[PDB]
């Protein structure tokens, strides 16, 4: 699914969830643990606002 | 300065002229050797300035951007020899020409006593800077990159050209120690406003200003290593060294006419920190973080206070081999895994330990760590710019922490973390690298024990 | 030596560029021992006060 | 298509010289450069010239400008006379207009 | 070592050792043993290199700078004069600033010495140097970077200017 | 005055040897640390002897050794104030940090970079120094900074950890915030003063001093963790227990309280700075303790036991209390820095466990660390005569008796009582009842090393603040006529404050399953402070650098207004000019409209 | 009390109400994502382990990311009411805020300069 078609310029970049990558699963073995993604696989537009050193999206108890 | 330009000259022949396996032992060893005679420029008075000769002089602003000058040239020759292993042998010495002919038009262009001589120097360097740009970048965006870079010059120094004629038909001399005391007071109207831009906005162009900085970033992911180093260390410096010495020429109309470049300037630097944080090629980083840094230096020389011109000068001098060695080691990086993306490598403080102390010393110059000559720069230009107005410290103090969070970003991801799977080719640090490397903070860090000689003629 | 006579053309240029240096000084001597700041009289064995 | 070279395999300097500063792949020009660089480079500018720096003669005047104030201050508070005075001239120089 | 008149310094006053204590006094042992394994090495190596220097005694002077006419005699545009005017004006401005810190060194050392008597007993430091920061702000204050003999003598002129117009008013 | 200046000096210079030996001239890396180890213990010794004449005579001095720069009429020059502050802190820094780093020669044994790691202890130390005795505000600033700097890199000292990184990056993030208050002290000094020496800023007393102080007090705020810029302090638990240990101490924290004592002559003029510091104190005394009560890491627990206590420093700095606040400084470096050393003894014991709730049936098997734990735990609570005692009652009875904010009063009392509560609650889980950790016993706390370190703290924790009291010359009036309720409000509160810990305490043996409230929640969550702003702010910040200012700005609209319009207008002019059909027709037919026009139209023909 | 999702705090895969309605459509797509994943682990774990590699194993997600973050938007731009709008907004307006910011303070700060009621006296450095 790409984003919208206005004049931002994503072009036919695929929109994905706007999830942290904290919150992907720990114990799966990625190709890159630090970022756990695996090689190959497309990156979220904002991945680096994603890395597990910034932005959380994990859910809260409250 | 004859005792520099035929030294500088003599090392084309040199480089011809050597065993095809020394072009770069020569080079190298000769350069360092003008870059010791230029400590005589040091021979600065209390009052009056070096005045060389009818066409050549130098004071407390030119000599320590010609010392830098005249530093690079080796470390530039030093950084290149890998990268052009390969090339053969004619086209080695044609690139090692182009970089003596730079420092020959840069050491002429901060000397040069007359304005009109100044602009041809100041343009002449053009020439060489585009060749190294669209000759030996690697990719094919180089050749867009040359135009974006040749064209915002000009479109900025024609117009510089006519208004520096005009005060020459006007005044009868374009002399800069003649205009010093025949310089009349410009008075309000439509045709000084066009004056002062076309004075200006040539040198704004090379800061860059933001706003107009968009080809700087471009010239910087296509140049190759060397044409990095001296865009930002001393190309950069043409403009702010330009509007040091023409704002002599422009008061009392400076003003009110700097208000919308400082609103740029001081707005603009929180936008190019900010956007450091999401760049995604290194090499992009450094080259946004230039424009921050220079923001910096227009707004001191648009309020022209002595505290401003000092903090100028030593923020010129100071980002000029801070933002140098970072770009040697992206650089270095990159002579390994051969892409600029910054999330590629990481860990690399587990491979090169050694590497990852030039990384924290060069990410700490670049924040502003004191008692550097990156911080004293900064910080005297924060001090003049709150008595122009007090709100201005809050711009000032949000962009020293984007810069802090930005500088130790990139030395926390390339650096730390856990390194790379696949990347497998990490060999260790070369002697020339670690040499490279030192030379630029060695130098730098000395500077803090006798700051005056890179404080300008204002000290 | 035909191995090294080319390391003396950067120093044979600072040699020529300094000595150019000092002839341009020559030429620049309207005022040797006139300015109000330094005139003064010439020692007995002094020609002139700088060259 | 076309007739073109392959992309050559970057060379690991080390694999032919262990001992490799990263200079040239000669052993004899490398370890020249290597001599170059930190002979002119550190010995030379980096010592020497901070060496020269830190004896350059009262740099732009500074240590005379303290002396000289010191022998002010001395004559002028002996004699009575003001520090430092607002008038930079004297105003028997100066025809104020109107 | 230094002009007592222009860095003063009032007359030191020590008091006796007064002790109550039939306990030791080990600043009084720390003390003779310091002049004892420092000061004296110390002084016996000084006095080795003063020996040395008395072998050689040579001198420098004091540049003296005559005065020249100021910015205020000379003719528009004649840069000569102008040139001389203008380099006396430096000086002088760079002396005018040591000038400044010269008193300012008085007041912070007078801080410092009275201790928190130093409300009362520094007012006349802080009225020397209430006076030279005036004086100084006067002559060069609000010039900017590409300050100059000619605009200070033009702020000075708007000084007497108002000055004037003020004392004709009354 | 030769003896006092030389001394002074060599203090500080014998702390840079080792530094100055990583250039490889005479070094014996066999035992770098105990090298390190040994010279903060020679430099202890050398700097009793200038303290003991400060408190013999008074004795004070100031330093101005060597001139680095004169901008015109300010002239810099590193220059060190000899002082009450600098004499008794000093002595008490090193003696601290000879305890942590011979502790820290055993609790990094097996860290492969233990060199490192114990160059960076004493970098830390430097800066310090620097900052504590710095006379002019550079001067300070360069270790105001250098302090943030070495935190950084120890907090991140196992950087492989994600989040390793973050908390140290965090620590930078907050205290940058808090610099943006210093340089605009700073700079108002100098604009205003013409100095930024302390001797022409107390000469001068400026009388209209709330900008630069309230600059001073944002400084503080980010470097002492006040509410605001508090969560920074509790997650630099991510380093090494010897770095909290240090951190919490004798260096970074206290950075703050002692900027705003410097500045003492200035605040003890200016009601409206005293009134903001008393509040800002006030709710972080509370709310960190009581963030504390429900913590479950233990070097958790301990650093909310700082962030309360620092508030309550920032207190007695509302109060015009400078020198309680500077003697509590002092006090509560050996009693904290000895229960983060007891508590690295458990977590070591235990094979890196740092939840209390694995912990328990300790008491016997630990009797060394128990017995340093309850004193230091004693100390804090403020048990009459141990080294706490000295400082915090006095703080409680000024308060008490102070013309002051009501609330700012009673948060202060009821953080006093959540003081012995979240005490309470370390010994309970950690010493008393059963074990809870792992079946193989590894528990040894036998290493001299490791004795030896915690009881010369054990010692100071006893008689310090005993032997520091009867030894400082007053500078105070203090407040001794007070009613009986308003003289013993401290030990009452916090002997309610045990006993209702050891309801909560004993209740969690019950066999009933409680829910969670909102106040508990609250609490285990730390009032939701960093959940929500770590994830919003970031979030904000993050997304307008990439769309807007990078992508909507920087590659779009100033492309799109200047570069990429003007190169279309010229292609497009180009193919009017150049699309001619050859025709020799045409053309001359051009001719003709061109000369008609000429004279027609602009008359060219006269 | 349900559970109410947020930006910055996403719904847990447990209280998601489509985890546990899976259907036999749903185990298809579910499969086939895990056919293009083994694809792509195969393809790259037969070069990460092979022996005679030395060097980065090009990653085109990755190319693909950082040349979108870049080259790719100006050409997929299009000015229109709503880049226009945000970017007059963000572009020119804080520019033209700061400018009366600092132009207000100036002003006043010169009139009481000039009448002589802004306490300067010891303000010699600038
Ligand atoms: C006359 C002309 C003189 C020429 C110049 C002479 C000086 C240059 C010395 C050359 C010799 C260097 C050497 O051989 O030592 C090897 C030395 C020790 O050997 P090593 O353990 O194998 O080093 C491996 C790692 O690189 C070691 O990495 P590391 O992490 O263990 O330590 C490296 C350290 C970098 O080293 C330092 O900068 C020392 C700490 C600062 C003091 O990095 C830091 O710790 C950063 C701390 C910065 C914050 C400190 C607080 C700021 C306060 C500023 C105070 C200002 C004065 C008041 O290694 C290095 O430090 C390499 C860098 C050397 C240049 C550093 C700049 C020095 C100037
Ligand atoms: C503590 C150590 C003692 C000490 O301070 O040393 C004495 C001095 C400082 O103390 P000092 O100022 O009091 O001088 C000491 C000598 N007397 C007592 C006579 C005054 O150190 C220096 O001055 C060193 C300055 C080094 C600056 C030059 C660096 C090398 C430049 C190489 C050029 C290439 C790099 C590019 C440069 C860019 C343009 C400038
Ligand atoms: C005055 C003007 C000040 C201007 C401030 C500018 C601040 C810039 C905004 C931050 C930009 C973010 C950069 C990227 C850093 C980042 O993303 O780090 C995320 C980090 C997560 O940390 P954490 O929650 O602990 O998670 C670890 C376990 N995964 O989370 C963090 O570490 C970042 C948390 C800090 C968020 C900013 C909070 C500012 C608080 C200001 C309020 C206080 C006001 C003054 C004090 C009150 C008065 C006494
Ligand atoms: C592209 C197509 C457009 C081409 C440019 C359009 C022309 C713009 C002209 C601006 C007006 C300048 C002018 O005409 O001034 C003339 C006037 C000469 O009169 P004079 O008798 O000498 O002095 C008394 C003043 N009436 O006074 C003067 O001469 C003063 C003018 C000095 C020289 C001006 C130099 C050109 C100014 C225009 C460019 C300025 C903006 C530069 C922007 C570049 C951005 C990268
Ligand atoms: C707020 C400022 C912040 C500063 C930031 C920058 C930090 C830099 C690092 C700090 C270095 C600490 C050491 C400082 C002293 C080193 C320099 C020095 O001692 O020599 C200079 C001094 C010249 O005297 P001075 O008038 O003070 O200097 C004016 C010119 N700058 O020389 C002398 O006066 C005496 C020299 C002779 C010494 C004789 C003793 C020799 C002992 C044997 C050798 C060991
Ligand atoms: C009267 C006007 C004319 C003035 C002429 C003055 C200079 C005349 C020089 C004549 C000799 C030139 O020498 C000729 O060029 C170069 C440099 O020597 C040599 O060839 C060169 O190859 C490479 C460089 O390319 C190097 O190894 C080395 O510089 C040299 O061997 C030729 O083998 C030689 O035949
Ligand atoms: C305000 C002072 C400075 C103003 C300077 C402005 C003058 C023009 C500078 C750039 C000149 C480059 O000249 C020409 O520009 C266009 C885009 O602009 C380039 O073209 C590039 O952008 C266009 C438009 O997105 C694309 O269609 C094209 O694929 C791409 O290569 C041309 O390849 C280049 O030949
Ligand atoms: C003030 C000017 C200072 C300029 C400093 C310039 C430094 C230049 C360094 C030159 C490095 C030495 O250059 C090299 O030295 C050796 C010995 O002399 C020469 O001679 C060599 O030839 C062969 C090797 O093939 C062997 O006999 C032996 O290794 C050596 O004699 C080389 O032919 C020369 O290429
Ligand atoms: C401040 C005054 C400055 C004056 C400077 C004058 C600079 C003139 C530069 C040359 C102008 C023509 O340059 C030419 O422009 C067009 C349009 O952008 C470019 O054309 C390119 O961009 C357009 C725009 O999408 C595409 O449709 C086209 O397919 C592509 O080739 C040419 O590749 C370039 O060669």
């Amino acid at each position: 699914e790409p984003y919208p078609d206005d004049g931002t310029g994503y072009g036919d970049y695929p929109k994905l969830p706007d999830r942290s990558q904290q919150e992907r699963d720990p114990w799966y073995d990625w190709d890159h643990p630090d970022l756990r993604l695996n090689w190959g696989e497309p990156m979220h537009w904002d991945l680096d606002m994603y890395i597990r050193n910034r932005v959380d999206t994990s859910p809260t108890p409250v | 300065m004859l005792k520099y330009i035929i030294p500088t000259i003599m090392l084309m022949p040199l480089t011809w002229l050597s065993k095809n396996n020394m072009i770069w032992v020569n080079s190298t060893a000769h350069s360092l050797l003008i870059s010791f005679t230029s400590l005589l420029l040091m021979n600065q008075f209390g009052d009056n300035s070096l005045n060389f000769s009818l066409l050549f002089f130098s004071d407390s602003l030119s000599t320590p951007l010609l010392i830098l000058t005249m530093w690079l040239l080796p470390l530039m020759l030093m950084a290149s020899q890998h990268h052009l292993s390969k090339e053969n042998l004619t086209r080695k010495k044609l690139f090692i020409t182009m970089l003596i002919s730079l420092q020959l038009f840069l050491i002429m262009t901060f000397t040069a006593m007359e304005l009109i001589l100044f602009y041809i120097l100041f343009e002449a360097t053009l020439v060489p800077t585009l060749i190294i740009i669209t000759r030996w970048g690697n990719q094919t965006e180089r050749l867009n990159a040359g135009l974006y870079f040749l064209f915002y010059t000009l479109a900025g120094s024609l117009p510089l050209l006519v208004a520096l004629i005009y005060i020459q038909n006007t005044v009868g001399s374009l002399n800069f120690l003649m205009l010093q005391y025949w310089v009349q007071p410009v008075h309000n109207s439509w045709s000084n406003v066009f004056m002062w831009l076309a004075c200006m906005m040539a040198f704004m162009v090379k800061m860059p200003l933001y706003g107009l900085h968009l080809w700087l970033p471009k010239a910087h992911v296509e140049a190759p290593i060397a044409g990095s180093m001296v865009l930002a260390a001393v190309l950069l410096k043409l403009g702010g060294y330009g509007m040091l010495r023409i704002t002599l020429i422009l008061n009392p109309m400076t003003d009110f006419m700097a208000y919308p470049f400082i609103m740029l300037s001081l707005w603009g630097m929180i936008m190019t920190s900010s956007i450091c944080l999401r760049q995604t090629d290194l090499k992009s980083l450094i080259a946004y973080s230039s424009v921050s840094h220079m923001a910096l230096v227009i707004v001191a020389i648009l309020i022209q206070t002595p505290w401003s011109y000092m903090g100028a000068t030593a923020l010129m001098i100071a980002h000029g081999l801070t933002s140098s060695m970072l770009f040697c080691l992206a650089n270095s990086n990159y002579e390994r895994i051969h892409s600029r993306t910054m999330i590629l490598a990481r860990g690399l403080q587990t491979l090169l330990p050694l590497m990852a102390t030039w990384w924290l010393l060069a990410s700490l110059t670049n924040l502003a760590l004191p008692p550097t000559i990156n911080l004293i720069g900064e910080l005297f230009v924060v001090m003049s710019t709150f008595s122009w107005s007090n709100i201005t410290i809050i711009l000032m103090g949000v962009n020293m922490v984007i810069t802090a969070l930005y500088s130790l970003y990139m030395l926390i991801m390339t650096q730390r973390g856990k390194y790379t799977y696949h990347i497998n080719n990490i060999s260790p640090s070369f002697t020339r690298e670690n040499a490279l490397m030192s030379l630029h903070i060695l130098p730098l860090l000395l500077l803090t024990l006798n700051p005056k000689i890179i404080l300008g003629p204002l000290y | 030596v035909r191995d090294h006579w080319v390391h003396v053309l950067v120093p044979m240029g600072f040699v020529f560029g300094y000595y150019l240096d000092r002839k341009n000084d020559e030429k620049l001597t309207a005022f040797r021992n006139k300015s109000l700041l330094y005139k003064r009289e010439l020692k007995p064995n002094e020609e002139v006060t700088w060259k | 298509r076309w007739q073109e070279d392959p992309e050559p395999e970057d060379e690991n300097l080390y694999e032919k010289n262990p001992d490799s500063h990263g200079y040239d792949k000669d052993p004899a020009v490398d370890i020249w450069n290597m001599r170059v660089v930190f002979f002119f480079g550190f010995s030379i500018v980096l010592v020497l010239g901070s060496t020269f720096v830190a004896y350059l003669p009262d740099y732009r005047m500074q240590e005379w400008a303290r002396r000289e104030a010191e022998r002010l201050v001395k004559y002028r508070e002996a004699h009575g006379l003001p520090i430092m005075e607002s008038n930079c001239f004297d105003p028997s120089k100066i025809q104020l207009p109107e | 070592s230094w002009d007592k008149d222009v860095y003063p310094e009032p007359p030191r006053r020590t008091p006796a050792p007064s002790p109550q204590t039939s306990l030791p006094n080990p600043i009084t042992y720390l003390t003779k043993a310091f002049d004892l394994l420092v000061d004296r090495p110390v002084t016996l190596v000084r006095e080795f290199i003063e020996r040395q220097h008395a072998k050689n005694k040579y001198y420098y002077y004091h540049r003296e700078f005559r005065r020249v006419p100021d910015i205020t005699e000379c003719q528009e545009k004649d840069v000569l004069c102008m040139f001389e005017a203008e380099m006396q004006w430096r000086r002088d401005y760079k002396v005018d600033q040591e000038i400044v810190n010269i008193i300012q060194e008085r007041l912070k050392a007078c801080q410092q010495r009275e201790g928190e008597s130093h409300r009362q007993n520094c007012a006349k430091e802080l009225e020397q140097f209430t006076q030279v920061v005036k004086a100084y702000q006067d002559r060069y204050h609000d010039l900017g970077a590409h300050y100059s003999a000619r605009k200070c003598l033009a702020k000075q002129k708007q000084r007497m200017l108002a000055e004037r117009k003020a004392a004709k008013e009354a | 005055m030769n003896m006092f200046s030389s001394l002074s000096l060599v203090t500080l210079l014998l702390l840079t040897m080792p530094i100055m030996m990583m250039s490889f001239n005479t070094y014996k890396p066999s035992n770098y640390p105990l090298y390190v180890k040994t010279a903060i213990s020679y430099a202890f010794i050398t700097s009793m002897i200038p303290t003991m004449m400060f408190i013999h005579s008074g004795q004070e001095l100031i330093i101005s050794n060597w001139h680095w720069l004169t901008i015109q009429t300010l002239k810099l020059s590193l220059s060190f104030k000899m002082d009450y502050f600098s004499m008794m802190f000093i002595p008490v820094a090193l003696f601290v940090t000879w305890s942590i780093m011979e502790f820290s020669m055993w609790y990094m044994y097996s860290d492969p970079n233990i060199n490192k790691f114990f160059k960076y202890l004493l970098l830390f130390l430097i800066t310090m120094l620097i900052l504590v005795t710095a006379n002019n505000l550079f001067q300070l600033f360069i270790g105001w900074e250098g302090v943030g700097i070495m935190s950084f890199l120890l907090i991140g000292w196992w950087y492989g950890r994600a989040d390793a990184n973050t908390a140290a990056l965090q620590a930078i993030l907050y205290n940058r915030i808090g610099d943006i208050g210093f340089i605009l002290a700073m700079a108002w000094f100098l604009t205003n003063l013409n100095t930024w020496d302390l001797q022409q800023i107390f000469m001068l007393n400026p009388s209209d001093s709330n900008m630069p102080l309230i600059g001073l007090a944002l400084a503080a705020t980010g470097k002492s963790a006040q509410f605001g810029l508090h969560p920074w302090l509790p997650s630099a638990m991510e380093g090494p227990t010897p770095v909290s240990a240090l951190l919490h101490s004798s260096t970074m924290v206290v950075a703050g309280i002692f900027l705003l004592i410097r500045f003492y002559p200035l605040t003890e003029n200016n009601k409206y700075i005293q009134s903001i510091t008393l509040c800002l104190g006030a709710i972080t005394t509370l709310f960190t303790a009581m963030c504390a009560l429900t913590q479950n890491d233990i070097k958790k627990i301990i650093a909310f036991s700082t962030s309360s206590q620092l508030g309550l420093m920032m207190v007695t700095i509302g109060i015009n209390q400078p020198y309680l606040a500077f003697l509590h400084i002092c006090t509560h470096a050996f009693f904290k820095a000895m229960l983060f050393m007891c508590s690295g003894s458990i977590i070591h014991s235990l094979n890196d466990e740092q939840d209390i709730r694995k912990m328990g049936g300790l008491f016997k098997a630990m009797p060394f660390t128990t017995t340093a734990l309850i004193v230091g735990s004693l100390a804090l609570t403020g048990m009459p005569f141990l080294t706490g005692f000295y400082s915090k009652d006095l703080i409680i009875e000024a308060a008490n008796t102070s013309y002051t904010n009501a609330w700012a009063l009673l948060m202060t009392l009821i953080a006093t009582s959540f003081t012995a509560i979240y005490s309470t609650r370390i010994i309970f889980f950690a010493l008393l009842g059963q074990p809870r950790f792992p079946t193989l016993v590894n528990i040894n706390e036998n290493n001299p090393l490791l004795i030896n370190s915690i009881k010369r703290l054990l010692i100071g924790s006893l008689f310090a603040g005993y032997i520091i009291s009867n030894n400082i010359p007053p500078t105070t009036i203090p407040q001794m006529t007070m009613p009986y309720y308003l003289k013993t409000t401290a030990l009452i509160v916090t002997i309610l404050g045990f006993i209702l810990a050891l309801e909560i305490s004993n209740m969690t043996k019950n066999l009933k399953y409680h829910y969670p409230s909102n106040a508990f929640k609250f609490s285990t969550l730390l009032g939701y402070f960093p959940t929500i702003m770590h994830r919003l702010a970031p979030y904000m910040n993050l997304s307008m650098s990439q769309k807007s200012a990078s992508s909507l700005l920087d590659l779009i609209w100033l492309e799109a207004i200047l570069p990429k319009t003007i190169s279309l207008a010229q292609m497009k002019a180009s193919t009017l000019v150049t699309n001619q059909k050859g025709l020799i027709k045409l053309y001359f037919l051009s001719f003709l409209i061109t000369i008609l026009i000429s004279m027609i139209l602009f008359n060219f023909h006269e | 009390p349900k559970y109410e999702a947020s930006r910055l705090s996403s719904l847990p895969t447990t209280l998601d109400p489509a985890e546990y309605d899976i259907s036999s459509e749903t185990r298809k797509a579910q499969a086939e994502r895990l056919a293009i994943r083994s694809r792509l682990k195969r393809e790259y774990q037969l070069q990460y382990y092979d022996p005679s590699r030395r060097g980065v194993i090009e990653d085109p997600a990755l190319v693909r990311w950082t040349y979108a973050r870049s080259a790719n938007i100006y050409p997929n731009f299009r000015p229109n009411t709503k880049t226009s709008l945000l970017g007059a907004l963000f572009g020119i307006g804080p520019l033209v805020f700061w400018y009366y910011v600092f132009k207000t303070d100036r002003d006043r700060k010169e009139k009481l300069i000039q009448e002589g009621k802004l306490d300067r006296t010891f303000n010699i450095s600038y």
